[PDB]
């Protein structure tokens, strides 16, 4: 091109970083809420063929026993995040001896969006922004909580998010279905029916990943026989 | 169409269109107010929609014990900044051991801004900014814009459609100089209160508040302890 | 090695010996101890003799590339500055002490002492080498606040005789080196020329 | 040489609801004395509190690099420190230095999360441990004894176990320091007392003997 | 011109370095800063226009104290010219740290120059827009000004009009006998010349800026005084009517 | 290894100001060699300064101090500074200096009279710092500043010629017990209105006891 | 100092006292020398404390960063070999070191051995610290890989407690430990002054 | 050295560079893998008969290590650069850690470094 990377456009915004949100909406979906007592996360899984078993299309990851994530959009550039989220969790622990809450983990995670330039820029770094759509979760001293991201370092706090392709009917069906005091099952039965309808399959049992934090277990990511029972209604 | 691509050419009319751009994005967030009275600072900050596009934003940070800002563009360059502002006042303290006045900061702020309007395959921070402080001078309120030019301001206003802002603040001026905190800080409402297009009033859900003078450490405000300060409202005419 | 610069109205005079040493043997009698810096400016050298030449060189080169630009006759406080710096940023690696002299048209003649520290200080007369340490009482007792030329001169010629007969390290010749505005004249003093003082016996 | 010893000596004590500093405020040279006037006990926190004793220069720049890192924790976390994170990066602050290292015993006390009390003890190269009762400085030797038999019960026959208060033990440690003082040098002058409890800090002076 | 202006390494036909010819043009639209010397010291009067009142009285301040005895009076943009203005600041330093004395002007005009020169060949970098003047006096020298452009030309001046207004205001400057007068009374002939020369209905208002050295303030530049100023502002309010 | 030496500083406050004093010698070994040099500056109107070690690194922190100072007064913005950020800044040098083996040789005292408050810091080769009202450096720690403190444990409220006779009487002392010293001293003060220096003096001397 | 491992039959033994000197001093006595790395691992202190424990922190860094990359839980040879290495690029600066992993894995029980020098050896009996070769003596009279329990607590006892009455440098209390296949417990923490009354003293 | 950023956005998204390798990747010699009870195979086709030249050479199968192996469908330096480092690495690991490698491991590092390549400057 003939326009350079670190350009502005006549509305005061950059140009690549535009142009790589208009990618997200190419990915999978992914919802996340949270409830008084735990936080619900789910992920659709778009196989190819009968082939490619799905046992290692993983979209939802532990980044700690109380913090998890999930992800959409180019997963490829997804996995370099990943591994400086465990990399700061772990020098936390080993400098204070305690447990990283959310926000100062997405706060650092963020801080590495906006790195780019065509130029020296420190030689080994980035030529352009991560095509990603981050959405944490987990529990701390203050509750459950959540948190979203964006590729332009703009994380905001939410409580019940859906990212990917269709992100407008998973949204206008999800500002009615909320209360302030819902539990568990109730979530995720309105989650998965949801799902549902803006998936493209007939929802199998094996279509999707789901995984759930509350304050006395730790991560725990859901079986095969698990999501049977739940899928029964 | 040649000259709208980089930092360096100039234009036969000696302009520089892509600072101009960049000055063109401060002017798309929410409106953001600043003001000070004799021995008082304050800072107002007008969080959109609470819920889309918008659901919870901050658009106040505290810098030091006697010093704060708020934000009006782009977000990450706006943390870059305000850890630049920690880290230089943190050096002040551990040399000299006190605090770093306002003046010098914006002057380093600018040093720092005017550099990437020079040189290759650079750009400018896009982001304004808005100053309060307090030093042995008393208070103070700068204004600072992508383009390396800082200006002092005795009440400044930054954001989407705050013309009206500065009517109204131009408008009631004199009665400044003499009115207290509860005052300076309803005044400062009732101005944000324009922006808004006749409908969504305000609420204790949307406003943030900092404040700062001789007897208080630049402190914030939630959005659940605004309300003892929004009642003395009256209805939009 | 034995150095000895005097100071009068309108400008300056310099003294020194001719000889070096690597021990107990001379390697040279004859050597020249005043260095001219600039068309009115000297110097002059003692310790290691490497150190001195080196730095002098130095200093001449940035001094007469600072007079050429701004047009204008140097200064004796610059270049005294100058070797301020250098014998300042290598204190641990050299061994020096020097002596600035000369003339410029805003003051007139002025003198200046950078021993191996660093140091910088402008004084009425000043001497250094080894030895100085046998005529510190000299220069003390004879000096006198009116002195012409030919009394400053011979006053120095007088101070480094007597410094030359106790001392091992130093002896030979007498060179000296008078400046003014209208220019400068240059001296030798051997044989029969130099004093000499009656030797005690019983 | 790069280092010297300034002298001073430094105590703390814990207990259900408080913990104790005590310290001195005497700084000298050699067989000189510089000033009868440099207290050791510093403030961080409304709960929790530090002491120091050693080598000045060294003492004197770690306070201001424990204050900033605060600061940051503070402004990145939004949240205060507790007194356990405090102990945790002091550890690997003066380790950081373990061939070039500081001359310096702290000793940190304050209260737990739960609302108890706690002290802990470090070392110039970082190891550190949690105690109730400790006397790190020039007169650890005289005291750590006493302290001993007075709040442990040990070599004791018959005796009970009774818990202690706020005022036995500050009775105690005023007493201590006041034997202590006729036996060493680089002790005396005046001493100092920091408590902490749930309702905030406290400080005290008192006079003590000249020579 | 087809692509000979896009860069500052790139001589047209006739020869000509466009990008310098157009960052100029930016000096042409600011607020004109006079200065003049006549026989003890230097005086500038720079006008500052009024934009958005809100602000203080002090603000976009154009008048740097370089140094303990030079003085700046800059025009165009301000950034840039604050940039200029700290390196003026660190040569002077670094001449006193390794010689020993206070920096003459002719070197200091020399040195910047170059500087701002080094900018009018590569494209790696932007021609500044600012033109500036430096003042300053001395016992052993006299009275000093000069002036530069953002091409690298520094020419000793008895009188500058740098500024859109250029033309017009130097001819007021000539019938002046900017030689012979003392350093006290050309303080009048230079505030009714920027007063009589500004435009009142193509700009709204101004603040009147100022500055003094010579032998008054013992070479220190300093603001001058205000119980002037009044009889300043009275004696100009009174000539142009 | 310094060459070149100084030898002991004086500093005492009384009410509303603060006097100091130093000798005039820069000693080599044990020559006296200078004998007419100024061991004492003037930083601001609110702040001075004086020095014992060696003299050249002196001359260093004198030129840096003055072109801050400079640098400072050149802005315009009502501030300024005051002695304890002086202090702090010379401590710090010192301490990161001395962290490299490669330390300053010099012994720092400091006055100064803030708006109703005065000081008078300490600062060492090795960051050592601290304040008091008085001290003294080298010998004169031994045999001057226990003179001071017998003088302040009986009366803590001195007026300036209190101050001012007590300095001689000192100086006079360290004129007789001491070995690298000289009978030309100067005495600075810093009031209310500025720093004021006095020239060269000299103390009155008995030796009576020499015909016993 | 005094620590000692053995493994046998029913798993791995670890033990060690409670002091800690600086020259004639005795500043601690109630000191934790059997380092808790993980619910899997085990560590043991000797020599130097801040080394043996901020290099074996990193350890447990170390070992959770690999756990979170892997999803397999890391061996007990992988670890010595990453302290080895880790240890071996500060070789003649002055790091003083000692220690032994303790564990189980696919491969059965694992102890292992290892100092700043740069050794790493394996082994079924090990005992450091100044006061090892008094309790080399009465472990080797007494050791069996088909022993007991409580048989091996009481020799491990018996072993530390003989040890300290002979070493100066060594004395206190004596802490218990035991690994097992799905982790290790924690025994008791017995008082030398009581000991001296049950045993034949 | 070289900065220039190669690889860059389009108005979809839509890497254009990466578009462009997989075009190219759209031929070299098709492979086939397959995965038994006991067996494991996997083939490739030849697409010159090319009698003059020397088998051996040619080989487009290779081995990383006695447990593991790979083919490849684009270009062939390329491929080679690629084995060469994963030999590397899988060398490396053996020496650290008591065992071998798995699968998954050396999989993931080739990935690492494709990802890394697609994301940096002058490459």
């Amino acid at each position: 091109y003939d326009r350079g990377v670190n350009t502005f456009s006549p509305e005061g915004r950059l140009f690549q970083v535009e142009y790589d949100i208009e990618a997200i909406k190419l990915g999978s979906t992914a919802i996340g809420i949270q409830t008084s007592e735990g936080v619900c996360l789910a992920v659709e899984k778009r196989i190819t063929s009968p082939l490619m078993e799905p046992s290692s299309i993983e979209k939802i990851v532990e980044i700690d026993a109380h913090i998890g994530c999930a992800m959409s959009g180019l997963i490829a550039d997804a996995k370099t995040l990943i591994d400086k989220a465990r990399v700061e969790t772990q020098n936390h622990w080993f400098t204070y001896n305690e447990t990283m809450t959310v926000e100062s983990v997405t706060q650092a995670v963020s801080n590495l969006a906006l790195q780019f330039g065509e130029e020296d820029a420190d030689p080994g770094a980035m030529s352009r922004p991560f095509g990603v759509a981050l959405l944490f979760g987990g529990v701390d001293e203050k509750g459950p909580q959540l948190f979203h991201m964006d590729p332009s370092g703009t994380f905001v706090q939410c409580d019940a998010r859906a990212i990917g392709s269709a992100s407008e009917g998973a949204q206008s069906s999800l500002q009615e279905l909320y209360h302030k005091s819902m539990t568990l099952k109730e979530a995720i039965k309105s989650s998965l029916i949801i799902l549902k309808q803006v998936m493209e399959e007939k929802l199998n049992a094996t279509n999707i990943e789901l995984a759930t934090v509350q304050p006395g277990q730790n991560f725990h990511m859901f079986t095969k026989e698990e999501l049977e029972e739940v899928i029964k209604d | 169409n040649q000259y709208d691509n980089d930092v360096t050419v100039w234009s036969p009319q000696g302009r520089i269109h892509q600072i101009e751009y960049a000055m063109e994005a401060v002017k798309q967030g929410s409106a953001t107010v600043g003001l000070k009275s004799k021995t008082h600072a304050v800072l107002v900050a007008l969080k959109r929609a609470q819920s889309e596009l918008a659901a919870h934003q901050k658009k106040i940070l505290h810098v030091d014990n006697h010093i704060g800002i708020s934000i009006a563009g782009l977000t990450a360059d706006a943390r870059l900044l305000c850890n630049f502002m920690r880290q230089e006042c943190l050096d002040s303290r551990f040399v000299f051991d006190r605090p770093l006045p306002v003046s010098r900061l914006v002057s380093l702020i600018g040093s720092k801004t005017q550099i990437p309007t020079q040189r290759y395959g650079r750009r400018p921070y896009g982001v304004g900014l808005l100053i309060a402080g307090y030093d042995d001078m008393g208070p103070h309120i700068f204004q600072t814009c992508p383009s390396a030019n800082y200006f002092d301001c005795r009440a400044m206003s930054i954001g989407a459609r705050s013309q009206s802002a500065r009517t109204y603040l131009e408008r009631h001026m004199s009665e400044f100089m003499e009115c207290n905190l509860n005052e300076l800080v309803k005044h400062g409402l009732r101005a944000l209160r324009e922006t808004l297009p006749a409908e969504q009033d305000l609420t204790t859900k949307n406003v943030s508040i900092g404040i700062v003078g001789k007897d208080l450490e630049f402190t914030i405000y939630d959005d659940d302890d605004v309300s003892p300060f929004l009642e003395g409202l009256e209805e939009r005419p | 090695t034995t150095i000895m610069a005097v100071q009068f109205d309108g400008g300056v005079v310099l003294g020194a010996d001719s000889r070096t040493t690597t021990g107990s043997y001379i390697a040279n009698r004859v050597t020249d101890k005043l260095t001219p810096i600039h068309d009115r400016i000297f110097c002059c050298r003692s310790g290691s003799a490497a150190d001195t030449q080196a730095v002098a060189d130095a200093v001449t080169y940035q001094l007469g590339f600072h007079s050429i630009e701004l047009n204008e006759p140097p200064l004796v406080h610059t270049a005294a500055s100058l070797f301020k710096e250098m014998c300042y940023r290598y204190r641990e690696d050299l061994m020096a002490g020097i002596i600035i002299a000369g003339w410029d048209p805003q003051e007139g003649g002025q003198v200046y002492s950078v021993p191996m520290g660093g140091m910088m200080v402008r004084q009425s007369f000043a001497i250094g080498g080894s030895g100085s340490s046998y005529i510190y009482g000299y220069v003390d007792a004879t000096y006198r606040e009116g002195m012409t030329k030919e009394e400053c001169l011979q006053f120095t010629a007088n101070a480094l005789a007597l410094a030359m007969e106790r001392d091992g390290s130093s002896g030979g010749v007498i060179r000296l080196a008078a400046i003014a505005e209208s220019g400068v004249e240059r001296q030798v003093l051997l044989g029969d020329q130099i004093p000499k003082f009656a030797v005690a016996t019983l | 040489s790069p280092y010297v010893f300034n002298g001073g000596t430094i105590l703390a004590i814990a207990g259900e609801d408080f913990a104790i500093v005590a310290s001195d405020t005497r700084l000298s040279e050699g067989f000189s004395i510089h000033t009868r006037d440099s207290p050791k006990c510093y403030k961080l926190t409304d709960k929790t509190v530090i002491g120091c004793s050693g080598f000045h220069g060294d003492c004197l720049t770690l306070t201001k690099i424990i204050e900033a890192r605060l600061k940051m924790y503070k402004h990145s976390n939004n949240k205060a420190m507790t007194t356990g994170a405090i102990a945790a990066m002091l550890s690997t602050i003066l380790y950081s230095r373990r061939f070039f290292p500081y001359y310096v015993y702290n000793i940190i006390g304050g209260l737990d999360e739960e609302g108890k009390g706690a002290v802990y003890s470090f070392d110039p190269v970082g190891s550190y441990q949690r105690d109730s009762f400790k006397a790190g400085g020039s007169a650890s030797a005289m005291l750590q004894p006493l302290l001993d038999n007075q709040v442990g019960f040990k070599n004791m026959q018959n005796v009970e176990h009774v818990p202690l208060s706020l005022d036995r033990a500050m009775r105690l440690v005023k007493d201590v320091f006041i034997s202590a003082a006729e036996r060493d040098v680089y002790t005396g002058d005046a001493l100092r007392i920091c408590i902490v409890t749930k309702e905030g800090i406290r400080e005290e002076t008192v006079s003590l003997r000249k020579d | 011109g087809t692509g000979y202006d896009l860069s500052a390494s790139t001589f047209s036909p006739d020869g000509r370095v466009f990008q310098v010819e157009y960052a100029m043009k930016a000096v042409e639209n600011s607020s004109t800063a006079i200065g003049i010397r006549c026989k003890d010291g230097v005086v500038f009067g720079v006008e500052k226009l009024v934009l958005s009142k809100l602000y203080e009285e002090g603000s976009n301040k154009r008048l740097f104290n370089v140094d303990r005895h030079v003085g700046m009076a800059v025009a165009g943009l301000l950034a840039d010219a604050r940039s200029l203005a700290d390196i003026a600041r660190e040569e002077a330093s670094n001449f006193r740290s390794n010689f020993g004395y206070n920096i003459p002007l002719k070197h200091l005009a020399d040195r910047v120059a170059m500087y701002v020169h080094a900018y009018t060949l590569y494209s790696a970098v932007r021609p500044f827009g600012c033109s500036f003047m430096l003042g300053s006096y001395s016992v052993n020298d006299g009275a000093q000004l000069y002036m530069i452009d953002p091409s690298g030309v520094s020419y000793g001046y008895w009188g500058c009009a740098i500024g859109k207004a250029r033309q017009a205001a130097k001819t007021e400057i000539e019938k002046l006998q900017m030689k012979e007068m003392t350093c006290r009374d050309i303080v009048k002939e230079v505030a009714k010349i920027i007063y009589i020369v500004h435009d009142e209905v193509k700009d709204k208002a101004f603040e009147l800026e100022l500055s003094w050295v010579g032998e008054l303030t013992n070479g220190r530049h300093e603001i001058v005084p205000k119980d002037i100023r009044e009889e300043a502002e009275k004696y100009a309010k009174e000539s142009l009517k | 290894n310094p060459m070149v030496t100084g030898t002991s500083v004086l500093g005492v406050k009384f009410e509303g100001g603060v006097v100091i004093a130093a000798d005039m010698l820069g000693s080599y070994g044990s020559l006296a060699r200078f004998r007419n040099i100024s061991r004492i500056m003037r930083v601001n109107n609110s702040t001075m300064l004086g020095a014992s070690g060696d003299y050249a690194d002196f001359q260093y922190l004198k030129q840096v101090l003055g072109q801050m100072v400079i640098d400072e007064e050149l802005l315009g913005d009502g501030h300024s500074y005051s002695p304890r950020a002086i202090h702090s800044w010379l401590t710090r040098a010192m301490y990161s200096r001395r962290s490299k083996m490669n330390p300053l040789w010099n012994t720092m005292v400091i006055g100064g009279y803030a708006d109703g408050e005065s000081f008078l810091g300490y600062v060492d080769m090795l960051g050592v710092a601290y304040e008091a009202p008085s001290l003294a450096t080298g010998y004169g720690a031994y045999l001057a500043q226990p003179l001071l403190r017998e003088v302040l444990e009986k009366q803590p409220v001195l007026s300036q010629t209190e101050a001012r006779d007590l300095v001689e009487r000192c100086m006079r002392v360290l004129y007789y017990r001491d070995a690298r010293s000289y009978n030309r001293f100067q005495t600075a003060t810093v009031t209310e209105k500025g720093v004021e220096i006095e020239g060269p003096l000299s103390t009155e001397t008995n030796w009576d006891i020499a015909h016993m | 100092t005094t620590t000692l491992a053995f493994k046998f039959r029913h798993g791995v033994i670890v033990a060690a006292d409670s002091r800690a000197t600086a020259g004639a001093y005795i500043a601690s006595q109630t000191v934790k020398k059997v380092i808790e790395i993980n619910p899997y691992l085990l560590g043991t202190m000797a020599g130097g404390a801040a080394d043996c424990s901020f290099w074996e922190r990193l350890l447990a860094r170390q070992c959770r960063i690999y756990e979170l990359r892997n999803k397999e839980r890391i061996s007990v040879a992988a670890a010595s070999k990453l302290l080895a290495n880790m240890v071996y690029q500060y070789k003649g600066m002055g790091l003083s070191m000692g220690t032994m992993i303790c564990g189980w894995d696919k491969r059965g029980p694992g102890l292992y051995y290892v100092d700043s020098e740069g050794n790493r050896i394996s082994g079924a009996t090990f005992s450091v610290g100044s006061g090892s070769v008094y309790a080399y003596g009465v472990m080797d009279r007494g050791y069996s890989y088909d022993l007991e329990v409580e048989q091996a607590y009481d020799l491990a006892r018996r072993a530390i407690y003989q040890a300290t009455y002979r070493d100066a440098y060594s004395g206190g209390a004596v802490n218990l430990y035991h690994v097992r296949e799905d982790g290790w417990i924690r025994v008791s923490s017995d008082n030398v002054a009581d000991l001296h009354e049950k045993y034949s003293g | 050295s070289y900065d220039r950023a190669i690889t860059v956005f389009s108005p979809d998204g839509h890497l254009f560079q990466v578009e462009y390798a997989q075009e190219a990747v759209k031929k070299g010699s098709t492979a086939v893998g397959v995965r038994g009870r006991d067996i494991v195979v996997l083939g490739v086709e030849k697409k010159s008969v090319a009698k003059l030249q020397d088998e051996r050479t040619v080989r487009k199968i290779c081995a990383l290590d006695d447990n593991v192996c790979m083919a490849f469908a684009g270009l062939t330096a390329d491929a080679r650069i690629v084995i060469n480092r994963a030999r590397v690495e899988c060398q490396s690991h053996r020496l650290t850690v008591e065992d071998p490698v798995t699968v998954e491991y050396i999989t993931r590092y080739i990935a690492s470094l494709k990802q890394r390549y697609t994301q940096s400057n002058g490459r």
